[PDB]
Protein backbone atom coordinates (compact mmCIF):
# COMPACT_ATOMS: atom_id res chain seq x y z
CA UNK A 1 0.00 0.00 0.00
CA UNK A 2 3.05 2.58 1.19
CA UNK A 3 1.94 5.73 -0.45
CA UNK A 4 4.55 8.25 -1.51
CA UNK A 5 7.51 6.69 -0.44
CA UNK A 6 10.12 5.98 -3.15
CA UNK A 7 10.03 2.47 -2.39
CA UNK A 8 7.19 -0.12 -1.73
CA UNK A 9 7.05 -2.93 0.57
CA UNK A 10 5.06 -1.97 3.31
CA UNK A 11 4.07 -5.08 5.24
CA UNK B 1 -15.47 48.55 -36.31
CA UNK B 2 -12.50 47.43 -37.91
CA UNK B 3 -9.55 47.30 -35.84
CA UNK B 4 -6.38 49.55 -35.65
CA UNK B 5 -3.42 47.88 -37.91
CA UNK B 6 -1.14 50.63 -37.67
CA UNK B 7 2.36 49.09 -36.53
CA UNK B 8 2.45 51.43 -33.73
CA UNK B 9 -0.78 49.12 -32.81
CA UNK B 10 1.61 46.58 -31.81
CA UNK B 11 4.46 46.21 -29.32
CA UNK B 12 6.84 42.90 -28.72
CA UNK B 13 8.60 42.05 -25.51
CA UNK B 14 11.37 39.65 -24.77
CA UNK B 15 13.46 39.34 -21.36
CA UNK B 16 15.79 36.83 -19.97
CA UNK B 17 16.24 35.99 -16.00
CA UNK B 18 15.68 32.99 -12.83
CA UNK B 19 12.69 31.61 -11.55
CA UNK B 20 11.81 29.88 -8.43
CA UNK B 21 9.32 28.25 -6.15
CA UNK B 22 8.23 25.17 -4.49
CA UNK B 23 5.41 22.62 -5.39
CA UNK B 24 3.52 20.10 -2.96
CA UNK B 25 2.16 16.49 -4.03
CA UNK B 26 0.41 15.65 -1.06
CA UNK B 27 -2.11 13.08 -0.14
CA UNK B 28 -4.32 12.76 2.40
CA UNK B 29 -7.28 9.78 4.11
CA UNK B 30 -10.14 10.49 2.33
CA UNK B 31 -12.24 9.48 5.59
CA UNK B 32 -10.24 12.06 8.13
CA UNK B 33 -8.34 14.42 6.56
CA UNK B 34 -5.02 13.01 8.15
CA UNK B 35 -1.69 13.65 5.98
CA UNK B 36 -0.49 10.88 5.34
CA UNK B 37 1.87 12.20 1.95
CA UNK B 38 3.63 14.63 0.84
CA UNK B 39 6.13 15.65 -1.66
CA UNK B 40 8.31 19.00 -1.50
CA UNK B 41 9.26 19.97 -5.25
CA UNK B 42 11.77 23.10 -4.80
CA UNK B 43 12.88 24.96 -8.42
CA UNK B 44 15.97 26.60 -7.07
CA UNK B 45 17.35 28.17 -10.28
CA UNK B 46 16.13 28.04 -13.76
CA UNK B 47 17.00 30.32 -16.11
CA UNK B 48 14.16 31.79 -18.54
CA UNK B 49 12.84 33.33 -21.18
CA UNK B 50 10.33 35.34 -21.29
CA UNK B 51 8.19 37.19 -24.48
CA UNK B 52 5.35 39.26 -25.14
CA UNK B 53 2.68 40.19 -27.69
CA UNK B 54 0.20 43.08 -27.11
CA UNK B 55 -1.97 44.69 -30.00
CA UNK B 56 -4.51 48.05 -29.42
CA UNK B 57 -7.58 46.85 -31.78
CA UNK B 58 -8.82 49.61 -30.59
CA UNK B 59 -8.03 52.79 -27.75
CA UNK B 60 -9.90 50.54 -25.04
CA UNK B 61 -9.08 46.72 -25.65
CA UNK B 62 -5.70 45.32 -25.33
CA UNK B 63 -5.30 41.84 -26.84
CA UNK B 64 -1.94 40.04 -25.13
CA UNK B 65 -0.30 36.63 -25.49
CA UNK B 66 2.62 36.04 -23.06
CA UNK B 67 4.89 33.48 -21.77
CA UNK B 68 7.94 32.10 -20.14
CA UNK B 69 9.99 29.30 -20.75
CA UNK B 70 13.12 27.17 -19.30
CA UNK B 71 16.61 27.96 -21.33
CA UNK B 72 17.93 24.77 -20.01
CA UNK B 73 17.37 22.20 -16.70
CA UNK B 74 17.55 23.61 -13.95
CA UNK B 75 18.51 22.75 -9.88
CA UNK B 76 15.77 21.45 -7.49
CA UNK B 77 14.96 19.54 -4.67
CA UNK B 78 12.69 17.47 -3.24
CA UNK B 79 12.19 16.00 0.48
CA UNK B 80 9.67 13.04 0.29
CA UNK B 81 7.94 12.49 4.09
CA UNK B 82 4.69 9.66 4.76
CA UNK B 83 2.38 9.04 7.94
CA UNK B 84 2.30 5.36 7.30
CA UNK B 85 0.92 5.18 11.37
CA UNK B 86 -2.19 6.73 11.96
CA UNK B 87 -1.34 6.97 15.40
CA UNK B 88 1.64 8.91 15.35
CA UNK B 89 1.91 12.81 14.02
CA UNK B 90 5.38 12.40 13.19
CA UNK B 91 6.26 10.97 9.98
CA UNK B 92 7.81 7.25 9.46
CA UNK B 93 9.49 7.65 6.71
CA UNK B 94 11.49 10.53 4.83
CA UNK B 95 13.96 10.72 1.93
CA UNK B 96 15.70 13.79 0.40
CA UNK B 97 17.16 14.21 -3.37
CA UNK B 98 19.23 17.09 -3.35
CA UNK B 99 19.91 15.65 -7.20
CA UNK B 100 16.90 16.50 -8.16
CA UNK B 101 16.80 18.71 -11.36
CA UNK B 102 13.90 20.90 -13.48
CA UNK B 103 13.92 19.34 -16.80
CA UNK B 104 11.47 22.11 -17.51
CA UNK B 105 8.78 24.48 -16.90
CA UNK B 106 6.58 27.07 -18.67
CA UNK B 107 3.95 29.10 -18.67
CA UNK B 108 1.38 31.00 -21.13
CA UNK B 109 -1.35 33.41 -20.68
CA UNK B 110 -3.66 34.96 -23.24
CA UNK B 111 -5.39 37.99 -22.77
CA UNK B 112 -7.49 40.36 -23.07
CA UNK B 113 -7.53 43.96 -21.31
CA UNK B 114 -10.31 46.54 -20.84
CA UNK B 115 -8.93 50.03 -20.17
CA UNK B 116 -11.75 52.08 -18.60
CA UNK B 117 -9.86 55.34 -17.03
CA UNK B 118 -7.41 57.09 -18.66
CA UNK B 119 -5.21 60.53 -18.65
CA UNK B 120 -1.94 61.27 -20.09
CA UNK B 121 -0.27 59.49 -16.98
CA UNK B 122 -2.30 56.73 -16.04
CA UNK B 123 -4.26 54.16 -17.45
CA UNK B 124 -6.13 51.52 -15.77
CA UNK B 125 -8.46 48.55 -16.56
CA UNK B 126 -10.08 45.05 -16.09
CA UNK B 127 -8.21 42.17 -17.46
CA UNK B 128 -9.03 38.52 -18.24
CA UNK B 129 -7.54 35.48 -19.37
CA UNK B 130 -6.81 31.95 -19.49
CA UNK B 131 -3.32 30.79 -18.39
CA UNK B 132 -1.90 27.72 -17.92
CA UNK B 133 1.58 26.67 -16.11
CA UNK B 134 3.55 23.43 -16.27
CA UNK B 135 6.57 22.53 -14.38
CA UNK B 136 8.54 18.74 -14.50
CA UNK B 137 11.57 17.53 -11.95
CA UNK B 138 13.42 14.05 -11.85
CA UNK B 139 14.70 13.08 -8.47
CA UNK B 140 17.74 11.10 -8.64
CA UNK B 141 20.04 9.81 -5.78
CA UNK B 142 19.31 11.38 -2.14
CA UNK B 143 19.31 9.51 1.45
CA UNK B 144 16.17 7.69 2.82
CA UNK B 145 15.39 7.17 6.75
CA UNK B 146 12.47 4.50 6.25
CA UNK B 147 10.48 2.53 9.43
CA UNK B 148 11.15 5.42 12.30
CA UNK B 149 14.41 5.33 11.62
CA UNK B 150 15.43 1.62 11.29
CA UNK B 151 16.33 1.73 7.70
CA UNK B 152 18.84 4.25 6.85
CA UNK B 153 21.39 4.94 3.78
CA UNK B 154 21.51 6.24 0.38
CA UNK B 155 20.01 5.78 -3.25
CA UNK B 156 22.40 4.75 -6.43
CA UNK B 157 24.08 8.19 -7.12
CA UNK B 158 22.17 9.23 -10.67
CA UNK B 159 19.65 6.78 -10.32
CA UNK B 160 16.22 8.44 -11.13
CA UNK B 161 14.07 7.44 -8.00
CA UNK B 162 10.87 9.63 -9.00
CA UNK B 163 9.60 11.65 -12.13
CA UNK B 164 7.12 14.08 -11.19
CA UNK B 165 4.84 16.66 -13.65
CA UNK B 166 2.55 19.30 -12.72
CA UNK B 167 0.15 21.60 -14.75
CA UNK B 168 -2.23 24.25 -13.23
CA UNK B 169 -4.87 25.92 -15.60
CA UNK B 170 -7.25 28.69 -15.07
CA UNK B 171 -9.37 31.57 -16.23
CA UNK B 172 -8.72 34.55 -13.88
CA UNK B 173 -9.68 38.53 -13.73
CA UNK B 174 -7.67 41.10 -13.25
CA UNK B 175 -6.87 44.96 -12.60
CA UNK B 176 -4.24 46.48 -14.31
CA UNK B 177 -2.13 49.52 -14.05
CA UNK B 178 0.00 51.53 -16.10
CA UNK B 179 2.02 54.59 -14.93
CA UNK B 180 4.10 57.16 -17.31
CA UNK B 181 5.91 60.23 -15.67
CA UNK B 182 7.72 61.26 -18.96
CA UNK B 183 10.62 58.23 -19.49
CA UNK B 184 9.45 56.29 -16.70
CA UNK B 185 7.03 53.63 -16.83
CA UNK B 186 5.61 51.23 -14.05
CA UNK B 187 2.74 48.68 -14.95
CA UNK B 188 1.18 46.53 -11.95
CA UNK B 189 -1.12 43.59 -12.64
CA UNK B 190 -3.40 41.70 -9.61
CA UNK B 191 -4.93 38.31 -11.44
CA UNK B 192 -7.46 35.91 -9.38
CA UNK B 193 -9.27 32.74 -10.08
CA UNK B 194 -11.46 30.76 -8.20
CA UNK B 195 -11.46 28.03 -10.39
CA UNK B 196 -8.34 26.46 -11.21
CA UNK B 197 -7.70 22.87 -12.57
CA UNK B 198 -4.48 21.25 -11.90
CA UNK B 199 -3.54 17.72 -12.80
CA UNK B 200 -0.16 15.73 -12.18
CA UNK B 201 1.85 12.61 -13.46
CA UNK B 202 4.36 10.69 -11.08
CA UNK B 203 6.28 7.66 -12.09
CA UNK B 204 7.32 5.91 -8.78
CA UNK B 205 10.55 3.85 -10.98
CA UNK B 206 11.50 1.96 -7.78
CA UNK B 207 7.91 1.04 -7.49
CA UNK B 208 6.32 0.40 -11.33
CA UNK B 209 3.84 2.80 -10.36
CA UNK B 210 2.60 5.43 -12.12
CA UNK B 211 0.00 7.98 -10.28
CA UNK B 212 -2.32 10.91 -11.78
CA UNK B 213 -4.03 13.04 -9.52
CA UNK B 214 -6.53 16.04 -10.26
CA UNK B 215 -8.31 19.13 -8.91
CA UNK B 216 -10.57 21.87 -9.74
CA UNK B 217 -12.23 24.76 -8.23
CA UNK B 218 -9.07 25.68 -6.41
CA UNK B 219 -7.69 29.34 -5.65
CA UNK B 220 -4.80 30.97 -7.49
CA UNK B 221 -3.31 34.35 -6.98
CA UNK B 222 -0.95 36.23 -9.17
CA UNK B 223 0.72 39.98 -9.53
CA UNK B 224 3.19 41.05 -12.28
CA UNK B 225 5.06 44.49 -11.67
CA UNK B 226 7.50 46.20 -13.73
CA UNK B 227 9.49 49.17 -13.95
CA UNK B 228 11.69 50.80 -17.17
CA UNK B 229 13.02 53.69 -19.04
CA UNK B 230 12.25 54.67 -22.43
CA UNK B 231 15.95 54.72 -24.22
CA UNK B 232 13.85 56.02 -27.77
CA UNK B 233 10.07 57.04 -27.85
CA UNK B 234 9.57 53.11 -29.00
CA UNK B 235 11.80 51.11 -27.16
CA UNK B 236 11.96 50.63 -23.20
CA UNK B 237 13.93 48.58 -21.40
CA UNK B 238 12.94 47.24 -17.83
CA UNK B 239 13.04 44.80 -14.92
CA UNK B 240 9.97 42.76 -14.15
CA UNK B 241 8.67 40.76 -11.25
CA UNK B 242 6.10 38.50 -10.89
CA UNK B 243 4.70 36.24 -8.06
CA UNK B 244 2.12 33.58 -8.30
CA UNK B 245 0.34 31.55 -6.03
CA UNK B 246 -2.10 27.84 -6.71
CA UNK B 247 -3.41 27.08 -3.56
CA UNK B 248 -3.91 23.35 -2.56
CA UNK B 249 -7.10 21.92 -3.97
CA UNK B 250 -9.05 18.56 -3.22
CA UNK B 251 -9.48 15.99 -5.78
CA UNK B 252 -8.74 12.33 -6.73
CA UNK B 253 -5.80 9.76 -7.12
CA UNK B 254 -5.17 7.31 -9.87
CA UNK B 255 -2.58 4.16 -9.89
CA UNK B 256 -1.84 2.59 -13.13
CA UNK B 257 -8.22 10.61 -3.04
CA UNK B 258 -7.45 12.22 -1.42
CA UNK B 259 -4.91 14.20 -3.21
CA UNK B 260 -3.74 17.90 -3.09
CA UNK B 261 -1.37 19.65 -6.20
CA UNK B 262 -0.02 22.90 -5.14
CA UNK B 263 2.37 26.06 -5.88
CA UNK B 264 3.97 29.02 -5.74
CA UNK B 265 6.81 30.45 -8.08
CA UNK B 266 8.72 33.42 -8.57
CA UNK B 267 10.59 35.15 -11.61
CA UNK B 268 13.12 38.32 -12.04
CA UNK B 269 13.76 39.10 -15.29
CA UNK B 270 14.97 41.92 -17.51
CA UNK B 271 14.55 43.32 -20.65
CA UNK B 272 13.29 45.32 -24.04
CA UNK B 273 10.09 46.23 -25.33
CA UNK B 274 9.84 47.42 -28.40
CA UNK B 275 6.78 49.41 -30.12
CA UNK B 276 6.36 49.52 -33.87
CA UNK B 277 5.75 52.43 -36.18
C1 LIG C 1 -11.59 38.44 -27.79
C2 LIG C 1 -12.57 39.58 -27.52
C3 LIG C 1 -12.52 40.06 -26.07
C4 LIG C 1 -13.71 39.58 -25.25
C5 LIG C 1 -13.42 39.59 -23.76
C6 LIG C 1 -13.66 38.23 -23.12
C7 LIG C 1 -12.54 37.88 -22.13
C8 LIG C 1 -12.31 36.37 -22.01
O1 LIG C 1 -10.92 36.09 -21.98
C9 LIG C 1 -10.47 35.45 -23.17
C10 LIG C 1 -8.96 35.63 -23.29
O2 LIG C 1 -8.51 35.27 -24.58
C11 LIG C 1 -8.26 36.40 -25.39
C12 LIG C 1 -7.25 36.08 -26.49
O3 LIG C 1 -6.24 37.06 -26.47
C13 LIG C 1 -5.63 37.25 -27.73
C14 LIG C 1 -4.11 37.23 -27.59
O4 LIG C 1 -3.49 37.31 -28.86
C15 LIG C 1 -3.40 38.62 -29.38
C16 LIG C 1 -1.95 38.93 -29.74
O5 LIG C 1 -1.84 39.27 -31.11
Amino acid sequence: KCPGRVVGGCK
Amino acid sequence: LIPNISPDSFTVAASTGMLSGKSHEMLYDAETGRKISQLDWKIKNVAILKGDISWDPYSFLTLNARGWTSLASGSGNMDNYDWMNENQSEWTDHSSHPATNVNHANEYDLNVKGWLLQDENYKAGITAGYQETRFSWTATGGSYSYNNGAYTGNFPKGVRVIGYNQRFSMPYIGLAGQYRINDFELNALFKFSDWVRAHDNDEHYMRDLTFREKTSGSRYYGTVINAGYYVTPNAKVFAEFTYSKYDEGKGGTQTIDAAGISNKNYTVTAGLQYRFG
